[PDB]
RNA sequence: GCUACCACAUCCAAGGAAGGCAGCAGGCGCGCAAAUUACCCAAUCCUAAUUCAGGGAGGUAGUGACAAUAAAUAACGAUACAG
RNA sequence: AUACAGUGAAACUGCGAAUGGCUCAUUAAAUCAGUUAUCGUUUAUUUGAUAGUUACAUGGUAUAACUGUGGUAAUUCUAGAGCUAAUACAUGCAAUCUCGACCCUUUGGAAGAGAUGUAUUUAUUAG
């Protein structure tokens, strides 16, 4: 195509958001935001076809608009707003709180949420650079852009983001037997510690992973994402603890 | 003199008898409510006597007893209304009974050391036998073949019974007196047991 | 848990 | 807004839907869950507000007395512990929680009203700090729930706070001489209901502490309060109007009355002569008109001529039935003074 | 006699409502009508009947069954605001909104399109000229 | 959308003026033959100064032995007469 | 509502109309399927960061809609006059942080010295 498309049919939409094939001919396309479209869940999906909450898409908007739900503690108006991994979500009046993370069959599960834990969230150090003026800044997997970063925050690395002010709390370095969550491929969903990280220069590294079953398996850097030491991890994990 | 203000007075009165009777009082307050909890709370079989039972058997007139119910007040907390339909059977224990020689029969039982004394009965009999032959013309005020069941109403209200005439009669408690009768409008639509 | 009625 | 856009939906700032509100419970005629109760008030709207609300502390709230309520004698045996968890809860001051837990408030009065005297006071109390917390937290619906709390506990509460009606707007004072206008306007609401249900003896002792106080706001306050106890409906008033404001205007003309509570009955006057249509103040203009010629005395001189003057201007004399016996009393006022009036 | 059970009760607050399946037990009888429906639900769950809405309601073959959808607004107001137009329309809440037909309206459009300005000059000055 | 050009073609009081879809339906292509120029944006989505406006996107309905699935058009007795 | 305050035709601004739909004539690594890079690039919008360097508010350098006069057989054709606004068009405005004597008071005040936009092009230095 020589331009965008701005129409998103059912049957070419992410699979995981099962969607029913006959309910009608197109499905709601991710408008832009932080998360990538096909890493994305909108708004819309996530509070009439998971929660089951609205019975439909004028519901929905009905509700985004009286401002009951925010979003890594801010408001959202978009039906198509892209939430996506390791976002909070938070419904006051219900006095509910999300967070998104896939289970081990690949979707992202209506996992519940204290709010302390809430209240935080994990970046994956996507890029770290200095920016006019010389001001440090990281750039985590959600485009947050995070001025003052500490020095010892490197790429592939956690910081743990403070919603209400936005700033880094802790982090975690990418080291072997650091505990882990896998975000893409055939083998997305599972949690384990980092074994060994191959490197190739010039190609797409590779990493070991052991889970607590002993199972080793082998991904791509670009699908993984530390959440923590082996036995602590700094987030509630769904059922199963990224088991299989 | 309002409705909740009589509440407030019987819970008052209520209350009052308990601190009468008398911890114990919680005690007493939850196992008014272990019902509602599906879990056996009464354990008095130790307690029980057996051995020095006064066992009685009383004779009646009917051939083959079929079936006997019986009807026990209880106070309701929820209300603080005894199940006495009436007043004049405050604290009163009626047992009925069913044989095949179509009767019903209520008896008093509330003196336990007396016994069971007759009030009224009902027989039925060819007299009410349908002409229609139909099922659902099968609405006739009395029984005319053997009764098998009684059931006493919780409210104390009514008493119904069902035998192989194949109805569902349902008998005023204080007359005795048909007030509906309820066809299985089944050839073999036969009452075995009523709960 | 729900409800029950009838009537007529 | 007087041409209303196509909009279904429009938006409404915190103060118009303040301007909007209205506290009288009577008026709605709405199904009320405590209205069908088979054991009690409180029980018959806790589980109804155990299911719509899904608030935190609420949830705690019904399990920590959900086994104390389940029949009135338990609610009358532990009242005590019902009360200070409800007035801990509400001392939280959560919106989310709030309405089931102010509803639940009124109710426990409903079920035990001679017993709750003993709380009435820490009621009031907790309710004062909620409505002196709402007004940081603008939430019109906030105010709603704990007005509408206060109008059913002088409602369940009807008999006994009348005959210390003093008493009960004492506690009210801040709330009607709160510097805020809508604090002082709907909680004078509140006290109207009590004022228009108190008998004439008990209402002359309450207009005299009143005037009394009145020798910041607290002038507005029994003004709004007074006019609101007259008025019922649109060009009509209330029937103890006749005798609400006979007593009124007798404390008035008394001397030891101050002039400030003179100036409020003529205050008073126009918003009622404003308000009510012809027909309904003819009861009114009557028992002006005796009782100013009983009264009528060269002490009490100066008074009788503010409200004259005050009559005549009122509504220009549309209002006025009959000029003649305004004249004939002119008169009088002429026999038996300050030349400026 | 007749039978409704609601089952599946799901309480929504922040549309400030009840969701349930009902069911609608009716031997010898074709059905019951929503709006007998909706004042009973209203007797029960104790709203006001413009508060309960029902839909959705199909017979089970060979009768004497029906199953369909109910909503129970916590007031009247919130279901005025929520719950949709053609539905408060089939209860009377709202009145039949009168229109014109699609290919109406877009002629209507159209030759709106091709005026420019308001006309009233246009449409003096034409007054004049003839 | 504009300029000049090459053709087509529409009007004029003859001085000029202006004109370009098999997308949706409905047609022509034989002299021999086939679904309606239907209803709605209620749904699912998309665009906007945006809940509310719109969308021949879409949905709803209309026709038919192209195909495919299931089944009516009767069921039960009595009597009389003949070999 | 004595600036207006309501909605609101028209008009000026802002956004969009490169989406969607339809047919298969063409082309044998041509697109294409998988696969890789952009340290070789542009990117509305979203999201997160991000700019202390006449003013109690300038002009028509301005007109639409609108009023009124006309021409033409006549068009989303027209000319003469008269108005009037902006997130349209142009113009434009007594602070902070360091080294810090006095080591005065020993958190601290503090003499004096200093230092202080962004955008484009070229050159240079550090990295």
């Amino acid at each position: 195509a020589r331009g965008p498309k701005k129409h998103l049919k059912r049957l070419a939409a992410p699979h995981h958001w099962l969607l029913d094939k006959l309910s009608g001919c197109y499905a709601p396309r991710p408008s832009a935001g932080p998360h990538k479209l096909r890493e994305s869940l909108p708004l819309i999906v996530f509070l009439r076809n998971r929660l089951k909450y609205a019975l439909n898409g004028r519901e929905v908007k009905a509700i985004l608009m009286q401002r009951h739900v925010k979003v890594d503690g801010k408001v959202r108006t978009d039906t198509t707003y892209p939430a996506g991994f390791m976002d909070v979500i938070t419904l006051d009046a219900t006095n509910e709180n999300f967070r998104l993370v896939y289970d081990v069959k690949g979707r992202f599960a209506v996992h519940r949420i204290t709010d302390e834990e809430a209240s935080y969230k994990l970046g994956k150090v996507k890029k770290v650079q200095l920016g006019k003026k010389g001001v440090p800044y990281v750039v985590t997997h959600d485009g947050r852009t995070i001025r003052y970063p500490d020095p010892n925050i490197k790429v592939n690395d956690t910081v743990k983001i403070d919603l209400a002010s936005g700033k880094i709390t802790d982090f975690i370095k990418f080291d072997a037997g650091k505990l882990v969550y896998v975000t893409g491929g055939r083998n997305l969903g599972r949690i384990g510690t980092i074994v060994h990280k191959e490197r190739h220069d010039g190609g797409f590294d590779l990493v070991h992973i052991k889970d607590s079953l002993d199972n080793t398996f082998v991904t791509r850097l670009n699908n993984v994402f530390v959440i923590g030491e082996q036995g602590k991890p700094y987030i509630s994990l769904p059922k199963g603890k990224g088991i299989k | 003199e309002n409705p909740a203000d009589k509440r407030r007075r019987l819970a008052k009165q209520y209350l009052e008898n308990l601190k009468s009777e008398a911890d114990i009082i919680a005690s007493r307050l939850k196992e008014d409510v272990a019902e509602q909890q599906g879990r056996v709370f009464r354990y008095f079989g130790d307690k029980l006597l057996i051995s020095e039972a006064k066992q009685s058997f009383t004779r009646v007139g009917e051939n083959n007893l079929t079936c006997i119910s019986c009807f026990q007040p209880v106070l309701n907390k929820y209300t603080f209304e005894e199940s006495s339909n009436g007043d004049k059977n405050k604290g009163r224990l009626f047992a009925y009974t069913v044989s095949k020689d179509l009767q019903l029969t209520k008896y008093d039982i509330t003196d336990f050391s007396k016994r069971p004394k007759k009030l009224k009965y009902a027989k039925g009999g060819a007299k009410y036998i349908p002409t229609s032959k139909h099922e659902y013309e099968n609405t006739t005020e009395g029984h005319y073949d053997e009764i098998l069941t009684v059931a006493a109403s919780p409210d104390g209200k009514y008493v119904v019974t069902g035998g192989r005439d194949r109805k569902l009669i349902v008998w005023s408690t204080e007359s005795l007196s048909p007030v509906k009768v309820i066809p299985t409008k089944d050839r073999r639509g036969e009452v075995l047991s009523l709960a | 848990k729900g409800k029950n009625l009838s009537f007529k | 807004q007087t041409t209303k856009s196509s909009k279904r939906y429009r938006y409404s700032s915190f103060k118009a839907r303040i301007d909007d509100l209205k506290i009288e419970p009577a008026r709605n005629l709405e199904k009320r869950v405590h209205d069908y109760v088979e054991s009690s008030h409180f029980l018959a709207s806790f589980d109804q507000w155990k299911e719509i609300n899904l608030s935190a502390k609420f949830t705690e709230f019904a399990a920590e007395i959900e086994h104390d309520v389940q029949t009135l004698p338990q609610i009358l045996y532990h009242d005590k512990k019902i009360f200070n968890s409800l007035v801990s809860f509400i001392n939280f001051h959560d919106e989310f929680s709030l309405q089931p837990l102010l509803d639940l408030l009124a109710q426990f009065c409903h079920d035990l009203g001679p017993d709750f005297l003993k709380f009435y006071e820490e009621a009031i109390k907790t309710l004062i700090n909620l409505l002196d917390a709402a007004i940081e937290f603008e939430s019109s619906n906030v105010f709603e729930w704990g007005f509408n709390c206060l109008a059913y506990i002088f409602k369940y509460l009807s008999k006994f706070l009348v005959k210390k009606l003093v008493l009960t707007c004492d506690l009210l004072i801040p709330l009607l001489s709160h510097s805020k206008e809508y604090l002082s306007r709907f909680s004078a609401e509140a006290l109207s209901f009590l004022v228009r249900k108190c008998p004439v003896s008990n209402l002359r002792e309450f207009v005299r502490s009143v005037f009394e106080k009145l020798e910041t706001n607290l002038y507005e306050g029994l003004l709004i309060l007074f006019t609101e106890s007259m008025t019922s409906t649109q060009e009509t008033l209330h029937s103890k109007a006749k005798a609400i404001m006979s007593v009124l205007l007798h404390e008035a003309l008394t001397k030891s009355s101050p002039e400030r509570s003179v100036s409020l009955l003529s205050d008073i006057w126009m918003n009622i002569s404003k308000y009510a249509s012809i027909e309904s103040l003819l009861p009114v203009y009557e028992v002006m008109y005796q009782d100013f010629n009983d009264s009528l005395d060269a002490t009490n001189i100066d008074r009788i001529l503010k409200v004259l003057t005050t009559i005549v201007f009122s509504e220009s004399g549309r209002k006025i039935p009959d000029w003649n016996k305004i004249t004939i009393l002119i008169e009088r006022i002429m026999s038996q003074l300050s030349q400026d009036k | 006699a007749v039978t409704i059970r609601t089952r599946k009760v799901i309480s929504n607050p922040l549309l400030a409502r009840k969701q349930f399946v009902v069911d609608v037990l009716h031997p010898n009888r074709a059905n019951v009508s929503k709006d007998e429906l909706r004042e009973k639900l209203a007797e029960v769950y104790k709203a006001e009947k413009d508060a309960v809405s029902v839909f959705g309601f199909r017979t089970q073959f060979g009768g004497g069954k029906s199953v369909g959808f109910g909503l129970v607004y916590n007031s009247v107001a919130e279901a005025k605001k929520f719950e949709p137009t053609y539905r408060l329309v089939r209860y009377g809440l709202a009145e039949k909104v009168e229109k014109a037909s699609r290919q109406q309206r877009k002629q209507k459009k159209n030759r709106d399109k091709k005026i420019f300005g308001t006309g009233k000059r246009l449409a003096k000055k034409v007054a004049r000229r003839n």
